[PDB]
RNA sequence: GCUAAACCUAGCCCCAAACCCACUCCACCUUACUACCAGACAACCUUAGCCAAACCAUUUACCCAAAUAAAGUAUAGGCGAUAG
RNA sequence: CUAAGAACAGCUAAAAGAGCACACCCGUCUAUGUAGCAAAAUAGUGGGAAGAUUUAUAGGUAGAGGCGACAAACCUACCGAGC
RNA sequence: CUGCGUCAGAUUAAAACACUGAACUGACAAUUAACAGCCCAAUAUCUACAAUCAACCAACAAGUCAUUAUUACCCUCACUGUCAACCCAACACAGGCAUGCUCAUAAGGAAAGGUUAAAAAAAGUAAAAGGAACUCGGCAAAUCUUACCCCGCCUGUUUACCAAAAACAUCACCUCUAGCAUCACCAGUAUUAGAGGCACCGCCUGCUGGCUCCACGAGGGUUCAGCUGUCUCUUACUUUUAACCAGUG
């Protein structure tokens, strides 16, 4: 007589099924002895809220504006935009080598980053 | 032999090795790389791993002979859940004493007067019995983990009344969560009495001494009987890992730094987990030598010799209807040899404070043959417990 | 934020920072009697108190003194012309207190 | 004496029973849970 | 059903909630002394209080590392408890009464009691009229119970121009929850117990109502508010259950009033209170006439001492510690 | 089924260990051996049947004194406690033993025969023949497996060439080494076999359940037919 | 004249042809759809029987890779039913 | 069957698979009912009710079988072999 | 798992009703943690002495509760359960349903839709004189009652849904098998274990069989006395049913 097709959500079951059953919310610490709970402030996400004073840009767009085409980023296109004109006026000079390409803004590897984009260890 | 635990409870054999690994010049192709188990590849042999941080909740200690106090010769370590199988005879043989039946009559003379008496004595004590058992909690009959140390700490506060009469009771305090130290080698064995819980009664003058000069000297005479084949170090807590150290359980600087009494208390709901009452007079005793031991080596250096001024420490053991007394006092602190200067021991063993309790009226055929309270109420037991207290300050 | 993976901590590790935010609360009047400091919201289930906390004093600076949320099951009673129960999602209600009064 | 109410809910026996755990634990139970994605239905087990 | 009212709350404003539910007036100080018709040695008490506080701090050698949590149950519980006890060793001179006194060591103390009334809202008993019961389950630190009953700080018509706050909602958004449970009147002792009227109270606030940690959840204003919330439930469930022992109940309000004392410490600051049971009818059937409320006299909180560094106490205070003794000071009137 | 034995524990200890009773089941669950169930919980005792077991820093023979002749569960007959050196253990309590008693566990094999005491354990080799012994052990380092229960006691029928023949309490005869290590006397609860159990319910406090109700025509000789030969086959049955 | 009665699509069937699908974020082998800790558990093994032989007991057809033909032929088979 | 729990007033009696007798468990007799309140119930009268008792929770034994104080009982309201 | 809270609805069948109609539809609202759940660094090492007011005493069925040493560690209150007239029986079903309190209530409820007062049927009450003459049978009812026989020792167990027994089990007795260990038997060892018969005990017997007997029984018969509408011989009244009116069907 039990509802096979309905969510199966912490409301239901014993008292040991409700408490162990969650709501997708993260945790943000772990249980000690005695049940006491120790909850880590490292672990707790700080927002990192900007300062909106004198701030130009505003929720909506005002219909008085040019209807541009849309150009996705590619990473060609970023290429060109940021390490191109670097590598160019390098390349005039004549001093340019492999082993500077750390210099240019290349990152031979992910580690000891705050930031690492592969695989990625911060939040959107 | 026969030995302990079946094999099926063991764990397992590790599955024997697929034989790729057994042909030289032959690299194994595993499922190591897939990062998951399959059945139709080799089981890759992993090297040991390592955290490469140092985690509390996930600790592992280092193996028992890496240990930076590691010793090859083991100490004995007596502490509160150490159950002696010979009681009081075990105990006189680690502490070199000898066992004296009765208090001295130094501290049953204080309460001799009626002077020192408390001003309705003997209804003030059944009030505190009747309290602890009856009146303590909501719950009709109050369990023995509740009324066991309510029943001594009045007590205590109905003897700490008295300091109208003697204004030398202001000079003391009761400690509670007090520990200490004390070691000392009996025939090349190297014991150690950690002890802890109950009560620790301290003072700002030492305890006087009891025995004479003379009665001390006549302690080399007596000698410390013997319970073969049982070791003297039996149910004892054999440790490799230690520290020899002594403490006192304070500070330099304390107010209160000398001992007066030790309150222990067997406060277990169970009769199992109920030391017996020639154990608890044991540990009573190695606690009182412990605490005693701790104050001669701190006052007289770590020598071992006999002590100019020995040292007295008492002791009050209860199990909540059952006191022992005893007053340790320590003669010497040379205690690798059986001969010689031997300490002094004065212990009452089985005092009753009342010989049982009734929390409801026993009602047969409607008729209430017993009401309500003590039965078998001893003032005499309250009036040895009253004169340790009145030591040192009458 | 919600439907994203957090990344791990280890003791010693950097504090967890989000910059941007898809958690959208929603001020809502209370059905019932409440006291004058008591704020009622509407959050999303992988929203925690303690996020909440952060989430009114670091973007609306409003300073909360104690927060309590509880989850409101979504009635499953209705059904369409198919006979089919029809799921009202379940919200997750939050009380927010105010702090200097 | 009556019958009719064989059935006592219990969600600790129903989940350890029928649950998607124990389907998967035996071979036979997985062709169960194959049979009912075949077949499309909307519940493969408790 | 009933509510469980917990003295040490850490709900918002909870003493403006409490006295609704208790029927009391908050007064700011102390009662005002009575003008009626040895030598006390303050060198010889404050040495005895840096001794026991420099104890726990410093002197005790502890076998483990004492952690965070753990300094309210290991470092201030036994310093409340080893104060309290010297003390009245050293006021028993100065005070015949504490001598033949009761003193007790973390034992509960309960009372019942009915006030309001509700409609239920739901269900099949919805219209109908259900009285809104309490409970009080508080276990105080130490608690001295004496065969005498103190003297009354006012007396039993006295009367303030202070209005008792009233809640506009529901006692469930204090949040009080409820539960039901046996029903128990207990002042620390069963009634045959002689020592029933009630003395002085002492309490420690928990560790989870730290004033540290009310500062992180921007509660500054409610740090004084946690010690009178606590003072107010804890005292009138004590003088409530102290009248219950005498046979005084709804119908029967009391006829003399029932005070006792309260002593509020977190280890380091204290605050002090008094209360008075002038009335125990709050039922909607005897409070729709009656005239007389409860008072609750209250100190702002004050640091015992500033700072302990090794053996030394930084900004020991006197007055705080003579505050103590004379609460303990305080005997009955005695007889011609 | 998932089924775990409780004697998993691998350390000696004279603390009762709990253990959970099986029911007649193997560990497939299945019924193996009928009539088992339910009774009055019991906690195990440990017994040391290799009375000559020296400690880890002593060798040679040693002396125990009995602390305490107590009741086990587990078996027919009683225990004792004792104590030798540092340690204590369970052991197979005698007939008379006592508290307070002291009990000799040696290996040495003299030239002559020793005045054998009860509860004494010393080898097959340096017994009196004729003595009553108990805890008998196949092979030396093997355990005492034979005469454990309650009464029983074996006969030291001979010794020749380092072996000696035991009688068993069966009246069977075994032969074993002479090094083997055995206990002087009979086993304690010489009348437990006295015993009246008084009513069916107390069968059921010891973990015993009701036989099948089953009227079982078959048997050792009436459940086995013996097959008739062609010849014998006409004699069989002859109508009266 | 009420209840009703009528309707033409939705889609489907059989062929031909050609070898099909499954990463938006999040969760999903633990009590699936559950952020986050020492495992070592691992897969493979003749189908049988109904039925026919008027019972049944040996036996009794089941695509194995080219339609047709050789040919229901050589063979097999309680030399029976039937198989081939 | 296993694990770890719970329950049994009062009275007579005695350290009782004792007696009376509630809760509780069972279902002796009679009557009502027979598409019924009920695919086995109701009312009264009865047996047991400190024990081989009753009972909640989780686990185990599965059909060539299980389990059974043998009634060819029971194994999810057709078990001489479940669906 | 929102299932008599609010509001609205062309609304309108919950087995009658219904405008506010509402246990229907739609929308809106809600149950706030202190209670409960979700626990614990490693390695070794410890844990003979029940419970029952635990003190007497008396047991067996032998039991439901304990650490230390060293190393590591001082960050803090998150998450989830919280409603109702509710669950299992196809139903708003006289059934089934664990525990704590209340032991007659301080809480929770309504047997009669209206009428009439035929038969028959059900339940209950009363009855002259007689008191089992009724009947397969003192079944039912009334009363509060004696003596046996048969069978089974007894408590207990069984055909859930026609058989509660004389059947099964049962101490006690008896037969048969087995000389031993690391998953049942068993962490046991012939005073043990298993497979069976019989059904205690006591007496008698062979070298296994027959009687006696204490209590006990919703077993099967018999009987004294009483009791009574069981009957001679039925009658009166009340309730349900009944019949009529209205709704549903
Ligand atoms: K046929
Ligand atoms: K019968
Ligand atoms: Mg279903
Ligand atoms: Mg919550
Ligand atoms: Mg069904
Ligand atoms: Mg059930
Ligand atoms: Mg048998
Ligand atoms: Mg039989
Ligand atoms: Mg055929
Ligand atoms: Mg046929
Ligand atoms: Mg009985
Ligand atoms: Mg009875
Ligand atoms: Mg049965
Ligand atoms: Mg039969
Ligand atoms: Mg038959
Ligand atoms: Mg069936
Ligand atoms: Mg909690
Ligand atoms: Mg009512
Ligand atoms: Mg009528
Ligand atoms: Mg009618
Ligand atoms: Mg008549
Ligand atoms: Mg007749
Ligand atoms: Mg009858
Ligand atoms: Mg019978
Ligand atoms: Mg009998
Ligand atoms: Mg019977
Ligand atoms: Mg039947
Ligand atoms: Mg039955
Ligand atoms: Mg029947
Ligand atoms: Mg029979
Ligand atoms: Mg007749
Ligand atoms: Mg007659
Ligand atoms: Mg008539
Ligand atoms: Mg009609």
């Amino acid at each position: 007589g039990a509802d096979r097709m309905s969510k199966w959500t912490s409301k239901r079951g014993p008292r040991s099924f409700r408490g162990r059953k969650g709501r997708g919310a993260k945790g943000i610490g772990f249980l000690t002895s005695g049940w006491r709970f120790v909850q880590i402030k490292e672990m707790v996400p700080e927002f990192v809220v900007p300062d909106l004073t004198g701030f130009k840009l505003k929720p909506y767009v005002s219909y008085l504006a040019p209807e541009s085409e849309e150009t996705p980023l590619t990473a060609a296109q970023l290429f060109s935009e940021a390490v191109a004109p670097a590598i160019e006026k390098d390349f005039k000079d004549g001093t340019f080598d492999p082993d500077n390409l750390e210099k240019y803004g290349f990152e031979p590897t992910q580690e000891g980053k705050l930031f690492q984009l592969y695989p990625r260890n911060f939040l959107r | 032999a026969y030995e302990w635990g079946v094999r099926s409870t063991r764990k397992s054999e590790p599955p024997p090795l697929d034989r790729v690994y057994e042909i030289p010049g032959l690299e194994p192709i595993t499922f190591a790389g897939k990062m998951h188990f399959v059945p139709w590849l080799a089981r890759p042999i992993f090297p040991p791993w390592d955290r490469g941080y140092k985690d509390p909740r996930f600790y592992r200690s280092p193996p028992l002979h890496e240990h930076p106090l590691y010793k090859d010769q083991a100490c004995y370590i007596f502490h509160h859940r150490c159950r002696l199988l010979e009681g009081v005879k075990q105990a006189l043989w680690l502490t070199k004493t000898k066992l004296i039946e009765g208090l001295p009559e130094k501290v049953l003379s204080l309460v001799d007067d009626p002077r020192n008496h408390i001003e309705n004595q003997d209804e003030c004590v059944l009030n505190v019995i009747s309290h602890a058992r009856l009146w303590q909690t909501t719950e009709e009959i109050p369990k023995r983990e509740t009324y066991c140390p309510v029943i001594v700490d009045n007590l205590i506060q109905l003897c700490k009344s008295q300091i109208l009469k003697h204004p030398s009771l202001a000079r003391r305090i009761c400690v509670q969560n007090s520990t200490f130290s004390a070691t000392w080698n009996r025939e090349s064995l190297l014991l150690q009495v950690r002890g802890s819980g109950g009560a620790r009664l301290s003072t700002k003058d030492p305890l006087p001494t009891i025995a004479s000069r003379e009665e001390i000297e006549a302690t080399k005479n007596h000698v410390l009987e013997t319970f073969y084949p049982i070791s003297p170090i039996i149910d004892l807590h054999e440790c490799n890992i230690y520290d020899v150290k002594n403490d006192t359980g304070f500070q330099e600087g304390y107010p209160y730094p000398y001992p007066h009494t030790l309150y222990l208390l067997d406060k277990a709901n169970l009769r199992p987990h109920r030391l017996q009452p020639d154990q608890l007079r044991a540990k009573m005793i190695l606690f009182a030598f412990g605490s005693a031991l701790a104050q001669a080596r701190l006052l007289y250096g770590n020598d071992a010799k006999v002590l100019e001024q020995p040292v007295v420490v008492q002791s009050v053991g209860t199990d909540g209807r059952v006191f022992h007394f005893l007053v340790f006092q320590l003669n010497t602190t040379d205690l690798d040899c059986n001969e010689g200067v031997k300490n002094l021991a004065w212990v009452d063993s089985d005092q009753l404070l009342y010989q049982h309790f009734w929390c409801l009226p026993v009602i047969k055929k409607r008729v209430v043959v017993e009401p309500v309270g003590p039965v078998g109420f001893k003032p005499e037991t309250f009036r040895k417990f009253l004169a340790l207290y009145l030591h040192g300050a009458a | 934020a919600r439907n994203v993976v957090y990344p791990l901590y280890r003791l010693g590790g950097p504090q967890l920072r989000v910059f941007r935010t898809n958690f959208f609360i929603q001020l809502v009047r209370p059905g019932v009697a409440q006291p004058e400091d008591t704020v009622q919201f509407r959050i999303p289930m992988e929203m925690t108190r303690v996020d909440l906390r952060n989430y009114l004093e670091g973007i609306y600076n409003v300073p909360v003194a104690a927060v309590r949320t509880r989850v409101q099951h979504g009635s499953n009673k209705r059904r369409d012309h198919r006979n089919v129960r029809i799921k009202k999602p379940d919200y997750k209600v939050a009380y927010v207190q105010l702090a200097h009064g | 004496k009556a019958r009719g109410n064989e059935y006592q809910p219990s969600n600790i026996k129903r989940k350890n029973k029928h649950g998607w755990v124990r389907r998967l634990s035996t071979p036979a139970g997985v062709q169960v849970i194959l049979r009912r994605m075949l077949k499309g239905r909307k519940s493969l087990s408790h | 059903m009933k509510y469980m009212v917990y003295p040490q709350t850490f709900a918002l404003n909870a003493d403006r909630w409490y006295q609704y539910f208790t029927k009391t007036v908050f007064l700011s100080g102390l009662p005002p002394p009575p003008a009626e018709p040895p030598a006390l040695d303050l060198a010889a008490l404050r040495a005895v209080a840096c001794d026991c506080l420099l104890q726990e701090h410093f002197y005790l050698r502890r076998r483990r590392r004492v952690h965070r949590y753990e300094e309210s149950e290991v470092i201030s519980l036994p310093f409340l408890d080893q104060l309290v006890s010297t003390l009245v060793g050293l006021l028993s001179p100065h005070n015949p009464a504490l001598a033949a006194a009761a003193l007790d060591y973390r034992c509960p103390v309960h009372f019942y009691w009915v006030r309001g009334e509700e409609i239920i809202p739901r269900g099949h008993r919805r219209g109908r009229i259900d009285d809104l019961r309490y409970q009080i389950d508080d276990k105080p630190n130490n608690q001295i119970r004496i065969s005498k009953q103190l003297a009354e700080f006012v007396p039993l018509d006295y009367s303030v121009p202070i209005e008792i706050p009233t809640i506009k909602c529901k006692p469930d958004k204090l949040p009080l929850f409820k539960r039901q449970y046996e029903n128990h009147i207990f002042v620390g002792s069963k009634t045959a117990d002689p020592c029933c009227y009630g003395h002085t109270q002492f309490h420690l606030l928990p560790d989870k109502l730290r004033r540290e940690r009310l500062l992180r959840q921007n509660c500054a204003d409610q740090i004084e508010v946690v010690f009178r919330a606590n003072a107010i439930a804890s005292l009138f469930a004590w003088t409530g259950a102290q009248a219950m022992y005498q046979g005084f109940w709804s119908e029967a309000d009391v006829t003399r009033p029932f005070v006792s004392q309260a002593v509020i410490t977190d280890g380091k600051y204290f605050s002090f209170f008094c209360y008075q049971l002038n009335t125990l009818a709050l039922t909607t059937q005897a409070d729709q006439n009656n005239p007389r409320k409860n008072i609750c006299w209250g100190t702002q909180s004050k640091p015992l001492y500033e700072t302990i560094e090794d053996n030394d106490v930084k900004g020991f205070n006197d007055d705080v510690l003579l505050q103590i003794v004379h609460f303990l000071l305080n005997r009955p009137k005695e007889e011609k | 089924a998932n089924f775990v034995s409780w004697k998993s524990r691998t350390k000696y200890t004279i603390t009762p260990v709990k253990m959970r009773k099986s029911g007649g089941r193997d560990h497939t669950g299945r019924i193996r051996v009928h009539g088992i169930g339910g009774g009055h919980k019991q906690r195990y005792r440990m017994i040391d049947f290799l009375r000559f077991r020296p400690e880890e820093t002593k060798s040679g023979p040693f002396e125990e004194k009995v602390i305490q002749v107590r009741y086990d569960p587990c078996r027919s007959a009683d225990i004792a406690l004792v104590a030798g050196g540092s340690r204590k253990r369970w052991i197979i309590a005698t007939e008379n033993m006592q508290a307070g008693d002291t009990i000799l566990n040696s290996n040495h094999i003299g030239r002559m025969a020793v005045a054998a005491r009860e509860g004494d354990a010393h080898p097959l080799g340096a017994l009196p023949v004729g003595t009553l012994i108990n805890n008998v052990e196949s092979e030396p380092g093997r355990g005492a497996q034979y005469i454990r229960a309650a009464g029983t006691c074996g006969v030291l029928l001979r010794k020749v060439n380092g072996t000696a023949i035991i009688q068993l309490p069966s009246k069977r005869q075994m032969q074993v080494l002479e090094t083997c290590v055995a206990t002087v006397g009979r086993v304690s609860n010489v009348d437990h076999n006295k015993r009246v159990i008084g009513k069916a319910g107390r069968n059921r406090w010891l973990g015993k359940r009701p036989n099948s109700g089953r009227w079982h025509r078959k048997g050792g000789w009436a459940g086995r037919k013996i097959r008739p030969l062609p010849p014998m086959k006409s004699y069989v049955k002859l109508p009266s």
